[PDB]
């Protein structure tokens, strides 16, 4: 057959047959093609499946380029070199100053546009904006400083929120007594097991090893030492179960990334210098809407006090950390920040788990041994009910026993057979 | 006294004796039978006891086919003989082993002959006593029950009509105490709670009623056993819930149980509804809990219900205590 | 004439007391019930005022002539939608006629009843019904009692017919009105805890007929509020036919709050039936319609949860 | 400080710490070792963990202590062992017994060279004993083959017979299935309305393992597939056609096949029979009686060069099953395994199953808007009505020179007007 459908509809991509030779005396040939044929099978059909100047300077890509921003961006090329001038950050946002950056002519394009600032209105659209721009002294240097003090508030809380965390980490730990607790209790524990071993008699082991304690586990594989531990601390001393709650940071400081860290403080301490070194060198300015120098060495100022406070804060929790190596005695150089926090962090969730998993054997313990006391009460009741039972007649011994229907009824009619 | 006249008895009872000839013969039999040496009823034996069931068998076959019936005397004279024959460990022994001697038994329990389903309602109970074998109460009962079928009647019908105020004193005592007999020796809490329920269901209650005024000391010793095995499967059932509380203590893990039970069964229906009713409880925080507790009660009150019977589930008011 | 309006605004301002006042506002009554309502206006916002600082005055202090003289002039007053307007915007004016329901005084109670009453009626603003209840409730706070009593104290026996019939209307007034269905219920029900059911009983013996129409108003509506409440369970049947939502739905609702623990233990209870294949559902069956009677009580009130001895029928109605 | 355990304990095998170099005033130093020993915390923790004859003349050294612990769990008489493999007595022998001989056997040459020294028998040790007794049983390794095969045959006819019978069943299936060709025709008419005017248009039939792509075509909004849409179809129109995945009970059997492996299984037992056919026809000639292989190794050979062809013939049909299908849905049987095909088809069948279901769950929840929308009219409708009807007692806006307005109101609520 043939159609003629109105709309075009998407359709199956399949590998077709044509009658001709594809078909022979098959499944196929026998098919009547009217068989299925409505006019509103195909409408309910199409209902789901249809498918509805010239350039004086600029190079043919720059001058494109720039004919869609600025087609789109909108914005009188006077307003745009004021805003930049003036740092108007009334006007000003990242995103706008970062096209900016990227759809900017070359330099030297900018230079052979600003010589050709006779013959204005006969040039290119894309070319007015590229004389207009010819003007602005020391162009990529100003985008670039303006581009990071619009920048620069959002990269500082980048930092400061994990220099923090790791702070708080730090001293949470070397403050929790309950955590105390629990490696005093371990090493205890430990002691014993290792009597006449060479690792008897320890001092104290390596606080990484926590997440260890798990894979001891006792003879028939049912329980740990970390069950062990966590179940004395519940019986013994419920105290130390909260030592999780001590250590609020932990897991904020495992998630953190040190090195990160020490180059988003390195870039910006650089990025200061960078900007310092164009507000050095910047020619005195002509006119009074040149409000850079001004504006750029204020906010040099307020950077450089910002990334100092950050900097302190970042060689104390520096400090902080290779003190707790000092006093839970490690290597502070052989394992970043993270990866301690991380292990420690692992542990306290084990540690829950635990927990947990002790409260479920212990209850499952309970249904084991009450249902035992139910079922041996019960075969002692019924042992009890049955031997009462032959207490009536003792269907075994004297034969020649006459009454012993009489015996029953006499004791069906006075109760005493029912007890 | 003679060890012959055990096997002339076996004869005469083969040779079609009727009336008051069969009769003046089973009188001497139930005679011999009490008198003799346990070791004279052996004699007798099985193939005695086979004889005495034959004629019973086609006496109370003769009196389905009849309308008025002066055979109650025969019939009644072969119980006399059995609990005779049954006055010894052998005889007892031997019966049980009959294939029809225990529905013959039931099928005397006829309250228009009082006396006769007395005698035979004794039997049964002393049966139901017995220690070995097991379950004997269950055995008397599936007899029951065979009667039942075909007769065509429910088979605590005789029972009940046993009980109803015309009745004498007697016949009632020897009703109550075969329910007793039959209920009190199960071990199974489900199965006392069933049969109770089930005489219940044919009137069992209101009757209690009337014989608890009587005056008469075998009567209150029979309603004494009834009431108190009563008392104590409440007091069973009370534990069940306890440990139900104590196991089950996590709403999908019951959710999922009670599931499992009402499926595809005429209760899941019910089920729903109950779970919809309560999407319906007024949405206020002083009542809500408050309906879910008066609920609760409700709830309570019917699966525990007192006396080790099911709820009337045709009696159409309730009262709910608080 | 309407010199004299400026002047009432005065007298009243004056701190005339006892008899003095009294025939001051015997008089504002007939100036009110007889001069056109362009005099009204003339009196107007201020006077109102000042009817108020003194009903105010009283009630906070044989007052009974005065507050209730100062209660037929408002009723006057108000009886323009100017007045009516003009009630409302004040800020302690439904609350001072509230206040003058004392069943001590039938027919004071009587006169402020039915203005309370009608404030209720009025199509705008939303809700008035609402704001009656507030100053019910607020008195009710500052006097130590059930906002409702003072109407169901007038309900009961030796009181006048009038104020019978005056307290079963106003109790209208409140319920009928409501949009919400769960509104209604509420009140109802609070009523009912006071002992409304058995006062309405007392009440059916009468003779009367402006009692009898105040009777079936308030029946009838409780009929169409249970009428409602089967509506949501039909509804319920019909978006509700899983077991696993609807058990989740439960479980949210009662879930930390007073309503967990019974809900389990029915739920535990239910695992006590007899597993015997008949009488299973007929255990559940019967738990059905037990709890059918208690969750869609009869006639829009909650059931009474402090009887001992709850009764449940589970037999028919109509047939 | 020391301890002295009785019972040796599981441990924990870290790494300990010493007071000496490697404590200095961390945490360690300030501990208080006894702060929580008890009696009874090293008795629980003990509980739950503590830790609890003659010269060779012939075989390798090896080979003799193998045999000889063989010889020690086995136990029974190296005469008697060399009966069973004679006679081929089958009340003793066994898969395992018959498997461990094989294992165990000297090689031909060690027994040939302790056939050699049957003289010295007493003076030999256990292992060479056994070894001289078999030394003797002429063909033993052959022997030992063919009566394993035949220990075997029975179970091996059985890995191959269920499978050529469920394709067999499942190709059967589906060239009787109408309720599936119907699902076919359906396809194609919608497939070639869908494909009107593209290459595919007017297709005579397509290729039957595209109909796991069915559902890859999406609608407009990819709320719809094909597939679901074809199942839609069905389900108002054509029930039947839901009925095919069970009109296919076998495919799934047959889709967990391998042909490779019923291929080479059964020429397998070719060989293995051919290899124990020419194993009795070399055969020396029995010297006793006891040696009964000749004799049961042809009775065998014949009845398994039987059952080997009634498998070869339904075999042979099997596969001549799916080169008819092949024709008949128009295929290449010989580019696609049969497995592949029915895994492919198998595949379908739960994709349709699975659309139709997903296709309810989406009229209900359309029902449930719907109602839901027309209730939400109703009562936003109930509310106007009785809003409309609250305001023919007053309204609060018209003329103000009417007196009476609370009279008005008060004979309402009088009668019950105004309710
Ligand atoms: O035959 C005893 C018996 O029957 C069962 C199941 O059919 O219950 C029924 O029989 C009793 C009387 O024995 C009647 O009350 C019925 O209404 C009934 O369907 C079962 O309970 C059982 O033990
Ligand atoms: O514990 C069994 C039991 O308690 C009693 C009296 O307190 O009833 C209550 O306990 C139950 C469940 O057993 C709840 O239904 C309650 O609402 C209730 O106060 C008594 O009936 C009894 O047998
Ligand atoms: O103020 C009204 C009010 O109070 C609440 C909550 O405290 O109910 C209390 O007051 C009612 C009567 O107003 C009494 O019936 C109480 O039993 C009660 O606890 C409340 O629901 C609400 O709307
Ligand atoms: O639909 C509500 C309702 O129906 C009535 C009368 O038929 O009860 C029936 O429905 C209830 C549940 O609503 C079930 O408990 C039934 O057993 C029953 O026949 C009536 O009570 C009423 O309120």
């Amino acid at each position: 057959k043939v159609y003629k459908p109105e709309v075009q509809l998407r359709r199956p991509n399949w590998s077709k047959f044509v009658a001709e030779d594809l078909s022979q005396d098959c499944f196929w040939t026998k098919v009547k093609e009217d068989r299925f044929e409505n006019n509103e099978l195909f409408a309910k059909l199409t209902l789901a499946f249809s498918a509805q100047k010239e350039l004086k300077v600029l190079d043919s890509k720059t001058a494109q380029n720039l004919s869609i921003f600025l087609g789109s961006f909108r914005m009188p090329y006077q307003e745009i070199k004021n805003v930049i001038l003036e740092v108007n950050e009334a006007v000003l946002t990242e995103s706008m100053i970062q096209n900016l950056i990227k759809q900017m002519p070359e330099p030297e394009q900018l230079k052979m546009l600003s010589e050709l600032k006779e013959e204005y209105d006969d040039l290119a659209e894309s070319e007015q904006f590229g004389v207009v721009m010819g003007t602005v002294p020391r162009l990529r240097p100003r985008l670039n400083a303006i581009l990071f003090k619009l920048q620069f508030s959002e990269q500082v809380e980048n930092i400061k929120p994990e220099i923090v965390s790791v702070t708080a980490a730090c001293e949470e730990l070397r403050k929790s007594e309950n955590f105390s607790s629990l490696l005093e209790l371990t090493l205890l524990v430990g002691n014993y097991m290792n009597a006449g071993s060479r690792n008897a008699g320890a001092f104290g082991f390596n606080i990484s090893f926590l997440c260890k304690l798990r894979d001891t586990k006792s003879a028939d594989q049912k329980m740990t030492l970390l069950h062990f531990l966590a179940e004395l601390c519940e019986n013994d001393h419920p105290e130390v179960l909260k030592f999780p709650d001590e250590l609020a940071h932990v897991e904020k400081a495992s998630r953190v990334s040190a090195e990160n860290l020490q180059k988003s403080l390195d870039q910006m301490k650089k990025q200061i210098a960078d900007v310092e070194r164009d507000v050095q060198n910047f020619p005195a300015a002509t006119d009074e809407k040149d409000k850079f120098v001004e504006k750029m060495t204020s906010f040099v100022k307020d950077a450089q006090e910002q990334y100092n406070k950050l900097r302190m804060m970042h060689s104390n929790m520096e400090t902080l950390y290779k003190e707790l190596g000092d006093y839970f005695v490690f290597d502070p150089k052989k394992l970043s920040v993270e990866e301690f926090f991380m292990d420690l962090h692992n542990f306290r969730n084990m540690f829950l788990q635990a927990v947990k998993e002790n409260q479920k054997r212990r209850e499952t313990e309970e249904k084991m041994r009450r249902a035992k006391l139910a079922k041996e009460k019960a075969e002692k009741e019924r042992l009890e009910k049955q031997q009462k039972r032959e207490q009536l007649i003792d269907m075994n011994a004297e034969g020649d026993e006459t009454g012993v229907m009489d015996s029953l009824l006499e004791a069906l009619q006075s109760g005493a057979a029912f007890r | 006294e003679s060890s012959r006249s055990a096997m002339m008895y076996i004869q005469e009872l083969r040779s079609g004796l009727r009336d008051m000839h069969l009769l003046s013969c089973l009188e001497s039999l139930r005679v011999s039978l009490n008198n003799n040496p346990v070791s004279w009823v052996q004699t007798f034996g099985a193939e005695g006891l086979a004889s005495l069931l034959d004629i019973l068998k086609r006496l109370h076959d003769e009196k389905e086919e009849t309308s008025g019936n002066y055979d109650s005397r025969n019939q009644h004279e072969i119980i006399r003989c059995l609990k005779a024959f049954m006055n010894n460990k052998f005889g007892i022994k031997t019966m049980l082993e009959t294939e029809e001697g225990i529905l013959l038994l039931v099928r005397a329990m006829d309250p228009a002959v009082p006396n006769m389903m007395i005698d035979a309602a004794k039997l049964l109970s002393a049966l139901c006593i017995l220690p070995q074998p097991e379950d004997m109460n269950e055995r008397v009962l599936e007899a029951m029950t065979e009667r039942a079928e075909m007769d065509e009647v429910e088979r605590f019908q005789p029972l009940l009509d046993g009980l109803k105020s015309g009745t004498s004193i007697a016949l009632k005592v020897g009703c109550l105490q075969l329910i007793n007999a039959l209920i009190t020796p199960a071990e199974e809490l489900d199965f006392r709670v069933h049969i109770r329920s089930e005489l219940m269901r044919l009137g069992l209650h209101q009757v209690l009623q009337e014989l608890r005024e009587i005056e008469n000391e075998d009567m209150k010793v029979q309603l004494c056993v009834f009431d108190e095995q009563g008392d104590e499967d409440f007091f069973d059932l009370k534990g069940r819930l306890d440990d139900i509380r104590m196991e089950m203590d996590d709403f999908g893990e019951v959710f999922q149980i009670i599931l499992n039970t009402v499926k595809d069964s005429k209760a899941e229906p019910h089920f729903l509804s109950i779970l919809q009713h309560l999407l319906l409880v007024r949405n206020d925080y002083e009542a809500r809990p408050q309906y879910y507790k008066l609920i609760e009660e409700c709830v309570s009150q019917i699966v525990l219900h007192k006396n080790g019977t099911d709820p009337d589930f045709k009696c159409r008011h309730l009262q709910i205590d608080i």
